[PDB]
């Protein structure tokens, strides 16, 4: 699903109101995930309506195909890109950016096209039978990209259409360990990875966000 | 508010519900409410009808060998539409006046929606229909109900035997689904014996009904140990297992949680308090034999929300 | 489905149900708001208009022609919706009116 | 030869003939029907099995039919010989026999599934149906024996009877008493009993519940099993008397062809009221869903 | 006498569809004399037996039941002969 934002980069005081619309392409239900990004991306608004355990600030409305973040009130620590999200189908699509327990991940360096570059994550304070890990891209300039998730739960393995047959997910489901197993390497996969992690059976969205590796080609 | 509504095959009938699951409180259940849409003029000599009945299905083959109809109802309810609650009013204002509400309520000693895989188990149905009292002219819904986790944590569960010495004790009764169980296990072995292997289980008991009461014996999580304890020593060790439908598939008869369409749901939740499908969960530890027992409560936590209609991920 | 609205700057042409014997409407929603109705067809005889849009809006069906037009002082701008009474097929979009 | 044998020695029966002819006409389609079905189009399954391998013996039973309808609508003149009428007399034995077994193999497993489901798909599998059934056929094949190896035609004032010639002295008269009385026990008692042990204990169950048809359909079998094999039990029965005690032999000159057209009549119609009425099975011979969405709300 | 009788009407029931005799034996049982006639008929100029002789309650003539000719006065009914069996 194809999903452009109207505003691409805004300007607004200390006392002004920014408003951020996000459209749809396939008429999705009320499944919209609000994410801030400076560091790791934090999430705001959950199903469009509902408040994350953020101020109170932050407001959420669905509109139909439209979805729309009121801030109604600004903030000087509020400089950071949004960025809006359905996961209503596997193959969840992220937004545009519109400027204005812990999870540790290692792995990094040069690829040198042609190898594995295995990487791993941590979890500390919560199990993988009951919350799912998702592995996302973020290249240099440009949006976030969904690359693979795991569902220990259902034993489910989801890649994106471009990112299936050289990527491989894998859960230890022992020491609470996601990996992500790597091959065919492309100029193209130059993005930095972030670990997430969400809950398995009610995926209100990525809660908590990894650190990130920078991965360079 | 985002109301679910289903229509009807050439556009006769279209019925509107606030939401598709309805929780169990142990002492009243959420109305099933709503309304329902017709044609400004297809009910001329007419009256409006809808139904809410509960089927537990049992069985399917080709051939009924003298009566049996492999279905049995367990609650029928009809409602004729020809005070009103904040729900359905609202949505007449939206509607117009060719909408008539419909109000049905759920009576206690009442199965939940469990679905056995092989949809073999029992599930709330709504059909509307008008005529002057096929389906191509009649609306047909299913229905969930569901029951989440109390706020008793309840005792700590414990049992022990002898005949060698065995002790095993779960740390609380209600588990969340997807939680590992941690319980601990102390032996004593006093003489004359020698335990290959330790064995710790997790079984589903499934307690179901029709003319007589019925056992279950589905393991659903096995752990092997390889430890092995020698007379007059002690041995203290914490195991950790947790069912998941993972290594489950394929197992026919398994308890599921109600299925709407074809969807993926967990393991059904353990039934707390009839003619239907009570399902319990127990853990079974083995030493060799000495067989310990330790029942207990798998629950989903109260959710904030109404909880989707299928998997989020779709596909 | 194929719900594909024609005309502004009216008419809406279904592919899978047919007109026979059904009751085909007119949605337009509000210049800033939810939906609203704003007439009706049956099959033939009671046409049913709405209050507001009396004498300033009109409607018709063909059952051959495969069809619906409707025919139509500052508050008309919105966008304008042909789905069944009940609301039984999937809801599509219309271009513009003014 | 001259082998002449002379001595000195009715609606009723046409009745009788009335049924025969009105069993064959209804038994061949019905058995037919249940046949194509059963073995070929539905799929393979204990009930299915069941069914076919009873609807296989009515037809060999309903086959052999008119060589009976032969002997008795002619004042018995059997013009076959002796290497026939043993044949049909063994097959329509097999035949019946394997039958009543059927019947009550299907009451035994209709009462094990409906009131013990603890182990009712675990031991019930088509290999273990096919064991029974195998089972079920050499015992009714080893049990009309003496029917093949007794029979003997002889002359009753120029009339050719096969009989089953109970006389191979002192062995005369207990082989005829112990024949009938393990047919009776056989086919009669213990078939019986099975049969109305395992309906009443079902419906006594059910009656602690809270389906109205299914009781319907089992009394309308279990009497219409009753009123037909009884009165041919009860003449074969009688027929002992008869050697043993003083008789008349004069009401079984007539009451026998009448049970064997009551029993008929009961073989005829286990398929209307087993296979054949059932209301999903004449679905096939009448031949031969939307998406949930979601709208808005006002506050 | 009793005999006589008997080999006669068993000749004239043969004709109906001489020769001397070798056998003949009497009974006791009531309401008759069971006579076994065991003699031949060979004829010349044509117009061993069996003839189990018994008005005449029965003739078994032939040329092996006649036990049951000999004990009819008590019964003459076949067992079954009233269905398949
Ligand atoms: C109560 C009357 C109406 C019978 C109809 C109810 C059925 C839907 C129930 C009754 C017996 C049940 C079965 C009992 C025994 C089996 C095997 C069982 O597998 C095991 O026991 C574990 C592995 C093994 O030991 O083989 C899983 C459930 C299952 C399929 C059950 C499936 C559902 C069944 C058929």
């Amino acid at each position: 699903i194809q999903m452009t934002q109207s505003p691409s980069s805004l300007s607004a005081s200390v006392g002004d109101r920014v408003t951020i619309t996000c459209r749809a392409s396939q008429s999705v239900s009320s499944a919209v995930a609000w994410y801030q990004q400076k560091k790791a991306p934090k999430l705001l608004i959950y199903s469009a309506s509902s408040l994350y355990s953020v101020p109170s600030r932050f407001s959420g409305s669905r509109s139909g195909t439209d979805f729309t973040l009121t801030i109604s009130s600004l903030q000087p620590e509020d400089f950071a890109t949004y960025y809006c999200q359905q996961y209503k189908y596997v193959p969840v699509t992220f937004g545009q950016g519109t400027k204005v327990v812990q999870l540790v991940e290692s792995g990094g360096g040069l690829v040198q096209p042609g190898g594995s570059l295995r990487l791993s994550c941590a979890a500390s304070g919560f199990n993988v039978y009951s919350s799912s890990i998702h592995w996302v891209r973020q290249a240099p300039g440009k949006g976030l990209e969904w690359v693979a998730s795991i569902s220990s739960y259902y034993g489910y393995t989801y890649y994106a259409d471009s990112v299936k047959g050289r990527f491989t997910i894998s859960a230890d489901t022992s020491k609470n360990t996601a990996y992500l197993q790597m091959n065919s390497l492309r100029a193209e996969d130059t993005a930095v990875y972030y670990c997430a992690r969400s809950r398995q059976f009610w995926y209100s969205g990525l809660d908590y966000w990894g650190q990130g590796t920078l991965v360079t080609v | 508010t985002r109301v679910f509504k289903k229509s009807s095959p050439n556009g006769k009938l279209t019925v509107y519900l606030g939401k598709r699951d309805f929780v169990d409180h142990l002492d009243k259940v959420d109305p099933v409410d709503g309304v329902v849409l017709v044609d400004p003029d297809y009910l001329k000599d007419r009256k409006v009808f809808v139904t809410l009945t509960v089927a537990f299905r049992y069985g399917r083959e080709d051939l009924d060998v003298l009566g049996l109809s492999f279905r049995k109802d367990l609650f029928i309810a009809t409602y004729q539409a020809f005070p009103p609650t904040r729900l359905q009013d609202r949505l007449l204002r939206k509607l117009g006046q060719h909408a008539h509400p419909f109000f049905f309520t759920i009576p206690q000693n009442l199965p939940s929606s469990v679905t056995l895989q092989p949809a073999l188990g029992v599930d709330f149905e709504i059909r509307a229909f008008v005529a002057k009292s096929h389906k191509r002219n009649s609306v047909r819904l299913v229905i969930r109900k569901v029951q989440f986790a109390p706020e008793k944590p309840g005792p700590q569960p414990s049992a022990e035997t002898t005949r060698l010495h065995l002790e095993a004790s779960l740390d609380k009764e209600l588990y969340y689904h997807g939680e590992p169980l941690n319980v601990n296990v102390h032996v004593t072995n006093n003489s004359t014996k020698t335990v290959k292997k330790i064995k710790v289980s997790v079984r589903q008991y499934a307690d179901i009904v029709l003319f007589s009461t019925a056992q279950y014996k589905v393991p659903v999580a096995q752990l092997e140990q390889d430890d092995q304890v020698s007379p007059s020593s002690t041995f203290s060790k914490v195991y950790t297992i947790t069912p998941l439908l993972s290594d489950n598939r394929e197992k026919r008869g398994l308890a599921l949680d109600g299925k709407l369409k074809h969807e993926d749901t967990n393991l059904a939740s353990s039934t707390i308090v009839v003619l239907g499908i009570l399902v319990s969960y127990r853990v079974k530890v083995k030493l060799v034999d000495v067989s310990v027992e330790l029942p207990f409560v798998l629950m989903h936590p109260k959710p904030k929300e109404e909880p989707p209609h299928r998997e989020v991920p779709e596909n | 489905v194929q719900l594909q609205e024609s005309g502004g700057g009216l008419s809406c042409v279904v592919s899978g149900f047919f007109f026979d014997t059904v009751t085909m409407a007119w949605y337009r929603r509000a210049p800033g708001k939810h939906r609203e109705l704003v007439a009706s067809a049956t099959a033939g005889g009671t046409t049913t208009y709405a209050d507001s849009v009396k004498d300033r809006f009109t409607i018709s069906r063909d059952n051959a022609k495969n069809t619906v037009y409707l025919q139509m002082k500052p508050e008309d701008t919105a966008v304008y919706y042909c789905n069944t009474f009940v609301r039984s097929l999937s809801w599509g979009q219309g271009t513009q009116v003014t | 030869d001259y082998y002449s044998l002379e001595s000195d020695l009715g609606v009723v029966h046409w009745v009788s003939l009335v049924l025969y002819c009105l069993a064959f006409v209804l038994g061949i389609p019905g058995n037919a029907i249940v046949i194509w079905f059963t073995g070929f189009k539905w799929k393979k399954t204990v009930t299915t099995l069941w069914f076919l391998n009873l609807a296989i013996a009515d037809f060999i039973f309903l086959l052999f039919l008119p060589l009976y309808i032969s002997y008795v609508a002619m004042n018995f003149h059997w013009p076959f010989g002796i290497w026939l009428c043993k044949a049909n007399s063994f097959t329509a034995q097999l035949n019946m026999f394997a039958s009543v077994f059927f019947l009550t193999v299907i009451s035994l497993d209709h009462y094990i599934h409906l009131i013990h489901p603890v182990l009712s798909h675990r031991h019930r599998t088509l290999k273990n149906s096919l064991i029974v059934i195998i089972f079920i056929w050499l015992l009714a094949s080893l049990i009309g024996g003496p029917a093949l190896y007794f029979r003997d035609t002889v002359e009753f004032n120029n009339h050719t009877l096969c009989y089953n010639n109970f006389q191979k002295p002192d062995l005369t008269l207990i082989r005829h008493h112990v024949l009938t009385w393990v047919k009776f026990i056989i086919g009669y008692l213990f078939p019986l009993l099975t049969m109305s042990i395992c309906y009443l204990c079902l419906i006594f169950k059910v009656k602690k519940r809270s389906s109205s048809r299914h009781f319907w359909t089992i009394l309308v079998v279990v009497v219409a099993f009753v009123v037909c094999w009884t009165p041919y039990h009860l003449f074969s029965i009688w027929e002992l008397t008869i050697h043993h005690n003083s008789y008349s032999h004069h009401v079984m000159q007539a009451g026998i062809p009448l049970s064997t057209g009551l029993a008929f009549l009961n073989s005829c119609l286990n398929p209307i009221l087993y296979v054949l009425i059932s209301k999903k099975f004449q679905a096939r011979f009448r031949s031969s869903s939307c998406t949930t969405a979601s709208s808005s709300l006002a506050k | 006498e009793a005999q006589r009788r008997g080999l006669q009407v068993a000749l004239e029931e043969f004709h109906k569809h001489e020769t001397s005799v070798e056998s003949a034996v009497d009974t006791p049982f009531p309401a008759g004399i069971f006579v076994r006639l065991e003699f031949k008929l060979q004829q010349t100029s044509c117009r061993k037996c069996l003839a189990c002789i018994k008005k005449v309650l029965g003739r078994l003539v032939h040329c092996t039941q006649c036990l049951r000719v000999q004990r009819a006065g008590h019964s003459f009914y076949f067992p079954g002969q009233f269905a398949f069996s």
